[PDB]
């Protein structure tokens, strides 16, 4: 039942500028046996159903944009847009896997400002 | 691993054009093309081995063809 | 190229059950595990039940766990979820999420779902 | 001390004018640098990273077909064309087809049937090349100091980032003077003929042209998310089966051929910064500045008691760990070695000189018993611990295991095994220079070659040296055979 | 791309141990056993080719040995 | 037509639930309870420490 | 003292489970799922199987047997480390007593 | 073995055609060598035990 | 028909004299005869059993060591004597140690000490005997009836039985008359000579002499409650540890080293009879008294269908399944082989006259066809299915397969392989015998030699042929190697 | 002890399987390749023997071989 | 099996007797008199093989010595 809390709640950015999302989790995520770090990061954009972007920590998934990239070790993670485009426009939630009872976090919005 | 043994030469053979009989035909040619012009030096290392192993024309030719055929199709 | 659509959703009174189906097309079914995954509206996303490779093997979220019920037809090629006792409470669009094709968690999400609404309301 | 456990360590022992000595560094073993009067400190390359990665070229792994449109003309006039051809992003191919009153032409004959169709690939791989200016490379410096927790600690040394703008970055240890690295970064693993394949998130260092070499599709290389590829024609294979028409095939997905045509590449860590961990370094070591602590302390005596019982490494060190029992505290650990009830010393200090820096903090040291029998005296008066010993080898073995090191190192480094611990010379300078005069022309015959197709050019070169006996024997057999067979047994590192 | 242009002797040689090493150094071997156990003559008919071309003890086995290693591996 | 299946051979696979076991030297071999399992793939190495 | 065991080899042994399946003469191999069982002994024959064994090709079918194995009474191998090991010499002076 | 304690070289208990587990003080070992004691009869080819 | 499948099924399809053929029956196989005008019978020895047995001795493995006593001597007054040693179940051992005032003795030297241990011993093997007086052979005899059910049914058949005191007898086949079967149980295999040893509850079968021979100790196996062993010192072990005392150790169970020193000796069921599984019999078949089913039946009339398809047995020969589908119940089935693109006929039946018994049952056809394309017409007129069956293989692979089979029946009957089959004459007979006086010199000198030691005398022996200038002897000394390479590859099943 | 002399070559051959035919082959095979693995010394001591008692190649052989063969046996 | 390869001469000698010593010594010596004497034809054998091979006494003699204590121990 880890409680994942995300720093930002409304990320109003201009395009052609980078973005810092932040998802903190009440416990380290990192599973023993393996040394990996179980923390996704999806965005259901505006009328549509939810990508998945990082499959990891820092790992970005299959046919995501080259900007896309995370971070964290043990409970600080995040996610860094380099140049935001028109079409970042969604709701970033994060989620831990480390556990059966996997929990997402709120998740932030972005808009073009 | 498995791209290694292509089912090529295996016996049943018909009408009907095969799979990739068209591009997968050169593919081993043009392996060992690509290599030679990667790689010059074996080359000459190869036309002294023939050179110095073979008594005969033929025997040089042969030599040189099967080192040129064997080092790029062993890797 | 894999393709999840979601099927059954409708309109429901409180106290009334309800079997919502997942049909899956894409991919060898019977080897990935299937999860079920609701957005309530305006709410963030929640993760329902997970049925894991072999069929037996099944997991609950606490807050609906004891009302829900997730079969797999996988000889059908199509997942399937029984809702029991439903609340105005468990009003969402439900979703289907397919196992991580690379990785090493056993349960992830890679895909979702095309999304189906379910109504509790008097 | 570091640098105890690894089982690669090799100790550089000599010192010049000036104290440089320069050594190298491989990312797989821990050099150790001892001195007449120099604390004997050990280093390792810990990693070397890149930034700002430009991409060079980018190649398709997997595509998607969609609109196969045809069009045939009649037979005997013309060929077969269609407005989608032009179109980069669509795939074609000519065939001829037969026709005749039941296909509706006119006149009997084989026609031209041309397919074409939209190739938008999917799964690209990136590949990302590296310039010298962003290379750095992170050195680890630790003194032996006899530290209570400081065997084999990866954790605690001294870093010193060095980069090719400022490579001559000097470290600052604590009350041991300055260590004054001044190395050449430009040599090493060239990374002109590197390119790292980012295909679903795992690196790898290929040479240039072998990337180059690869049959898959390539793109322009620029960021952009609708790139044009060329060389789109055998990702999809057209099959015209019998005569009556072609149909439009995509090929497939090619990671599991791309991982196995990746047989001999080395892997590098690609998460956030691309900490590459392969690659070595060579570095002078300026030991002018730098000094031992306590050269001027008492000596201790008192009762020396073990805490750790002695036990010998792999290369032949002990690692003695003891604790002082008696009062005076800044105080230097005397030491004392006899083969045989003799007093020959025939023993070494891999530490400088170990210190007591407190009255109850354990201190460990690092010595080379000789190859019998050695009783090691640590205190001084009645109560002197001995530490019985028995080192098992004989000293010919060690000469063997160090010309077989030395062999494996100038196998794996080209030429820089005779730079690594030379201290000056020039005997040293003409043997870099012959060795890397045959080595450059013996890499240049024998690029790229199999690691059994080397064993077996060699088997067949010594054979011909030991038949012919116009003295070509003498140069073809031990120049070629001997070292042909040595590399193709050591090649797949 | 196809499994038949593999980074093997080419380029860099480091300490670290390569991507597959262990599990890749017998493939190729592996590849020509097993051929070469599914298909017997052509055995026989390299035996007779060396037999028959520039017969020298040396040169006939090197030949024989050449081409054994060229039909599988390029197939 | 009809026709019967013999054989199932994989291509894409999935690794899941990594561990290792390690002992000193002159120890024995590191053993796992997962190795007496079907779906686990274990290899041995030699590790210095 | 102390000992530490290195390798243990064990002599009896027993035979639990057996479990046999065989294939039919030119589809191939046999496989049972517990063939990769670390604690299987599986080994593979041929046999001869025609329409008496309900197989409809006459040939030389493959057959596997499984067995479930575990060992009784093994032996230990224990090893000593010169951590701990007492040598103990007793001294007797001529003191010609009775 | 037994009760009865030996002292027999290094590489001689090595070389042994008897299964081995690492002795690593596990409730169930994994024996790596199972056919050596187990015998497959098979007579006159049409089963075995 | 029974036994098509079995891998060593072989024709005998040849009648002589009056109509009687030899034939060896083996119990690895069955037999499949022929002959003109009579029913095709399969015959297999199906089991040989033994009901009676006699214990010749018993040798034991386990042991157990009860009572242990020690009187020593001193060091001159002589030998050391305990009052238990003349007794029979006491393992006595006489040793030296040495003795003086601190042992009460008086006398400083080297004295005597025996020690006596009592034994009893545990799970014995058995060895017994069987005697000629009750042994039981056991043969099935079954008819190609065409029967739906008897394809590879291994459970019906006519059964006889062949007792060395009524060797003679009669097989009442249902309807095909009775099968006169001649055989000689006495020499099929040498019982006298042989050991039928059980321990645990495994029972096998080993040589007298090889039996005889063991280091275990043995009792007379006479049925007394307390037996006698006569070897006690091959399973106590009398250690002594720097000459001052010595011990007794029983020395462990030798049930493992029984099971070592017993391979290439055949095993055999012990539950119940002890019927054993490994031999053969020799026998002589009278078939005059033997009809044929149906002889007066009329030709069917009728289309046919095929239930299974045809399939071919390992020695070429194909069932057919067929249906009858017609309403004449009785009336026999015609059979042509028409050859392939023509009218000849180069195939025949096996079975020998097949006809529909009833019309629901399908009967089975056995045929054996040309080597080549050929179609089997089964039917009567121009609705006839024509059953297309090609085959592989040529006359030559037969011949050759043959003339291994051959080569490996000689192997392993020896000399009585001569006459399976045998027709009579003087040739066969003489060549038995020239075979029989060349195999026993052969196997007299080549007695008890392993397979490896037999390989390397055989090339050692053809090598010694290979390079002497004697032709006369050279031939043979290559001759001698070849049959012992062939051998020694072959001998242990 | 009663493993060695095995029941092997007492001429009781039959068409059916033996007790551990294959297994029992091998290891008898085996003992020495473990042996002879074992202790390499014993190859230089056995070929010098062979040598100097051998006065031609096949009896240098012969005798090599048949020392090689007692002495893991013997032992 | 494991009566195979006994512990002897892995230089491990002490003042202390062993385990077995003279039973396995006159065992092991004793196994090859009572093969001998059970199978005594290829005395017959062994003779004429060394005698055919051994061009002098002493090369016939080692020879033939070195046969009847391998075949023992062989089988
Ligand atoms: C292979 O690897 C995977 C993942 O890498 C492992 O997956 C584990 O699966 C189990 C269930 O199969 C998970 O168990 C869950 O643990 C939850 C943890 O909660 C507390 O944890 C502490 C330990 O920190 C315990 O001491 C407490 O007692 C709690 O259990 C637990 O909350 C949860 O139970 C809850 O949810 C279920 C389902 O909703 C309810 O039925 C239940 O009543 C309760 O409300 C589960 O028990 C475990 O977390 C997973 N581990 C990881 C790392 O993901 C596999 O176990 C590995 N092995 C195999 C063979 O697959
Ligand atoms: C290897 O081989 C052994 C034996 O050869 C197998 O051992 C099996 O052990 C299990 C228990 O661990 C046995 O199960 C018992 O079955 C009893 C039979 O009752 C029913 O049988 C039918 C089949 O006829 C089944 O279909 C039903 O499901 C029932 O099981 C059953 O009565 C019994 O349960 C009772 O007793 C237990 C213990 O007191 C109570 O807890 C329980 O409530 C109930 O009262 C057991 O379940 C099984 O029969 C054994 N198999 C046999 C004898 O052939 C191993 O399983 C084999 N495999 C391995 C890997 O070892
Ligand atoms: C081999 O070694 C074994 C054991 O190592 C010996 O076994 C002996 O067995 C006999 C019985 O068969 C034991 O005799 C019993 O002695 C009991 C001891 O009582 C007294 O002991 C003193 C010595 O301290 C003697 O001097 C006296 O004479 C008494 O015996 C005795 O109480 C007992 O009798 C009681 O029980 C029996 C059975 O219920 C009643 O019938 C009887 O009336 C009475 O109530 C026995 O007599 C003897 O102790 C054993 N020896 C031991 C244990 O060392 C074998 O004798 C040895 N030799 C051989 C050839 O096997
Ligand atoms: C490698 O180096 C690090 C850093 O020096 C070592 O960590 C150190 O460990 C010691 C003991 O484990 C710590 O001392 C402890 O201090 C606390 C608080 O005073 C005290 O309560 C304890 O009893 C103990 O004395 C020390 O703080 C710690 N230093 C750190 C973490 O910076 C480490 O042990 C070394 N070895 C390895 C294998 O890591
Ligand atoms: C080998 O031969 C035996 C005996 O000839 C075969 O057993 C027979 O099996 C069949 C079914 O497979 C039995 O038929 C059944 O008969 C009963 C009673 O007549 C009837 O009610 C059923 O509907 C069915 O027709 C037949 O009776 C039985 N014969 C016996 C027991 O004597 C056996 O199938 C043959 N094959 C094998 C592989 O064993
Ligand atoms: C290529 O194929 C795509 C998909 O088959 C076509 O896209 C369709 O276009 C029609 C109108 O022309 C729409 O009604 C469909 O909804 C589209 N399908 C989709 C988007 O999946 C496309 O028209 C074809 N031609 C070209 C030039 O792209």
């Amino acid at each position: 039942h880890i409680v994942m809390t995300q720093s930002p709640l409304s990320l109003s950015v201009t395009p052609g500028q980078p973005a810092s999302i932040s998802c903190k989790s009440s416990q380290i995520s990192s599973w023993g046996s393996d040394g990996k770090t179980y923390l996704y990061w999806y965005l259901q954009k505006p009328g549509q159903s939810p990508q998945l972007l990082i499959y990891e920590v820092s790992s970005r998934f299959s046919g995501v944009s080259d900007r896309f990239s995370g971070s964290g070790s043990g409970t600080d993670f995040t996610l860094k847009i380099s140049r935001v485009q028109a079409e970042d426009v969604g709701l970033y939630y994060c989620m831990q896997g480390l556990h059966l009872p996997l929990t997402f976090g709120q998740g932030t919005r972005l808009e073009i400002k | 691993s498995v791209a290694l043994a292509p089912h090529v030469g295996m016996g049943l053979d018909t009408r009907t054009q095969t799979w990739m009989s068209a591009e997968g035909a050169w593919r081993q040619v043009e392996k060992v093309e690509t290599w030679a012009l990667r790689h010059p030096g074996f080359t000459i290392l190869a036309l002294f081995l023939a050179h110095y192993i073979g008594t005969s024309l033929t025997q040089k030719v042969v030599i040189f063809i099967l080192l040129m055929l064997v080092t790029p199709s062993m890797t | 190229q894999v393709e999840l659509v979601e099927s059954g959703g409708d309109v429901v009174q409180p106290g009334k059950s309800l079997r919502l189906s997942c049909a899956a097309s894409g991919f060898t079914f019977t080897n990935y595990a299937m999860h079920w995954l609701r957005q309530a509206p305006g709410k963030g996303l929640e993760w329902v039940a997970v049925i894991s490779s072999d069929v037996n093997d099944k997991y609950y979220a606490d807050s609906v766990k004891g009302r829900f019920t997730i079969s797999r037809d996988n000889s059908k090629n199509t997942l399937y979820l029984q809702m029991n006792s439903l609340t105005p409470e468990d009003t969402a669009v439900y979703y289907c999420a397919r196992e991580q094709a690379v990785g090493t968690n056993p349960w992830a999400f890679d895909y979702w779902g095309q999304g189906t609404l379910v109504t509790v309301s008097s | 001390m570091r640098c105890v456990g690894v089982g690669n360590r090799d100790f550089v022992e000599g010192l010049s004018g000036a104290t440089w000595v320069d050594v190298v560094l491989e990312h797989g073993g821990c050099v150790t640098t001892m001195a007449k009067n120099k604390p004997t400190l050990d280093i390792e390359l810990q990693k070397t990273e890149a930034t700002q990665l430009a991409t060079l070229r980018k190649l398709c792994i997997e595509g998607k077909i969609t609109n196969i449109t045809t069009d045939s003309r009649c037979p005997t006039q013309g060929e077969a064309v269609l407005p989608e051809e032009q179109d980069q992003n669509y795939v074609c191919k000519h065939t001829y087809v037969d026709r005749g009153w039941g296909n509706g032409c006119g006149l009997f004959g084989k026609g031209s049937l041309v397919t074409c169709a939209k190739f938008q690939c999917l799964e690209p791989i990136e590949g990302k090349v590296v310039q010298y200016e962003n290379l750095k490379y992170t050195v680890i410096i630790t003194v032996h100091t006899g530290d209570q927790h400081q065997v084999g600690n990866e954790t605690q040394g001294v870093t010193a980032e060095i980069t090719p703008q400022a490579s001559t970055t000097e470290a600052i240890l604590p009350e041991y003077g300055t260590l004054g690295l001044e190395c050449s970064p430009r040599t090493g693993l060239d990374f002109n003929e590197m390119i790292l394949l980012t295909m679903k998130n795992k690196a790898w260092m290929v040479h240039r042209q072998w990337f180059f070499d690869l049959p898959l599709p390539w793109a322009s290389g620029a960021t952009t998310e609708t790139p044009t590829w060329n060389r789109k024609e055998l990702l999809v294979t057209f099959k015209n089966a019998h005569a009556k028409k072609q149909e439009v095939v995509v090929l497939g997905s090619q990671e599991g051929a791309m991982h196995t045509a990746l047989t001999g590449a080395t892997e590098i860590q690609n998460s956030g910064g691309t900490s590459i961990f392969a690659g070595h370094l060579k570095c002078r070591l300026k030991m002018d500045k730098l000094e031992l602590k306590g050269m001027s302390y008492a000596m201790c005596t008192n009762t020396f008691v073990l805490k750790k019982e002695v036990s010998e490494t792999q290369h032949g060190t002990i690692l003695i760990k003891v604790e002082y029992k008696g009062e005076d505290a800044p105080c230097k650990i005397p030491f004392s070695t006899e083969d045989g009830q003799g007093k020959a010393h025939n023993g070494r200090l891999i530490t400088a000189n170990p210190v007591v820096t407190k009255k109850e903090e354990p201190v460990n040291i690092e010595a080379e018993p000789p190859f019998g029998e050695s009783n090691i005296v640590i205190g001084i008066g009645d109560n002197a611990l001995k530490i019985n010993w028995y080192k098992k080898g004989s000293s010919i073995g060690k000469m063997f295991e160090a010309t077989a090191r030395g062999a494996r190192r100038m196998a794996i480094l080209g030429d820089t095994a005779w730079d690594f611990g030379s201290v000056g010379g020039v005997l040293n300078s003409l043997g870099k220079m012959v060795h890397q005069i045959f080595g450059s022309a013996y890499t240049a015959l024998f690029s790229g070659v199999s690691w059994v197709m080397k064993i077996g050019i060699g088997v067949l070169l010594t054979w011909i040296g030991l038949n012919s006996k116009n003295t070509s024997m003498s140069f073809s057999c031990i120049a070629i055979g001997i070292i042909t067979l040595y590399l193709g047994a050591v090649v797949q590192a």
